[PDB]
DNA sequence: CCTCATTGTTATGCTAGTGAAG
DNA sequence: TTCACTAGCATAACAATGAGG
C-alpha cells in the first residue's frame, strides 16, 4: 500500500462493483460465502460478507479478501455464460424437436 | 416516496397465493392465511420454487438497476 | 398509527477467544 | 487480574396483505 487513501477509495469502489456483480449474477451473500468456502477451503460468513460490502473490515482484511473476490467472481461469471448459452441451446434444440415432431 | 426493500421468492409466491386465497373464502384473517401459506411452500420441491426464486432474483437485480444506491438499513429494538 | 402471521435476505448486538501493556 | 480488535452465532427488521384491535 502506497497510502491509505488512493487505496481506500480503490477498494470502496471495487465493494460497489463486487456487490453489484452479485446482485446481476442472483447470489445471496450467504451464497457467496458458501461458494467462496467451496472454491477456497476456507469457510466464510455472511457476516464478513456484508461487513466487506459495508466496508466495515480492516484494511488488510478487505485486501485479502479481494483476490479471494476476483477469482470468485471470474468463476461465476464463466458459469453465467456456459449457463446462457446452453440455455440458448437447449431452446433451439426444442425449437427443432418441436417442428419436426 | 420512500424505497421499500425488494421481496424474495416466498414473498412472491405468496403475494401471489393469498390474493386468490382472500377471494376464495373472506372473513379469513391473514394469520392463518400466511400460516397455511408457509405450511404449503415448505413441502414444495425445488422443480416447483424454480420460477419464483428465478423471480425474486431478477427483482432484486432490477431494484439495484432502479436504485443504485440502496441500503437496507433498519431499527434494532 | 398498531399487531399479527408467514420464509428469506441483510444488518448488527453479544459473546468467547487473542494478544499487548503494566 | 485491564483494553483494543476479530469473527461468528444468533436474532430482529422488513419486505406483502389486509382484518381487527
Amino acid at each position: 500500500g502506497a497510502d491509505m487513501k488512493a487505496l481506500q477509495k480503490e477498494l470502496e469502489q471495487f465493494a460497489k462493483l463486487l456487490k453489484q456483480k452479485r446482485i446481476t449474477l442472483g447470489y445471496t451473500q450467504a451464497d457467496v460465502g458458501l461458494t467462496l468456502g467451496v472454491l477456497f477451503g476456507k469457510v466464510f460468513s455472511q457476516t464478513t460478507i456484508s461487513r466487506f460490502e459495508a466496508l466495515q473490515l480492516s484494511l488488510k482484511n478487505m485486501s485479502k479478501l479481494r483476490p479471494l473476490l476476483e477469482k470468485w467472481v471470474e468463476e461465476a461469471d464463466n458459469n453465467e455464460n456456459l449457463q446462457e448459452i446452453s440455455k440458448s441451446e437447449t431452446l433451439v434444440q426444442a425449437r427443432k424437436r418441436k417442428r419436426t415432431s | 416516496d420512500r424505497v421499500k426493500r425488494p421481496m424474495n421468492a416466498f414473498m412472491v409466491w405468496s403475494r401471489g397465493q393469498r390474493r386468490k386465497m382472500a377471494q376464495e373464502n373472506p372473513k379469513m384473517h391473514n394469520s392463518e392465511i400466511s400460516k397455511r401459506l408457509g405450511a404449503e411452500w415448505k413441502l414444495l420441491s425445488e422443480t416447483e420454487k424454480r420460477p419464483f426464486i428465478d423471480e425474486a432474483k431478477r427483482l432484486r437485480a432490477l431494484h439495484m438497476k432502479e436504485h443504485p444506491d440502496y441500503k437496507y438499513r433498519p431499527r434494532r429494538k
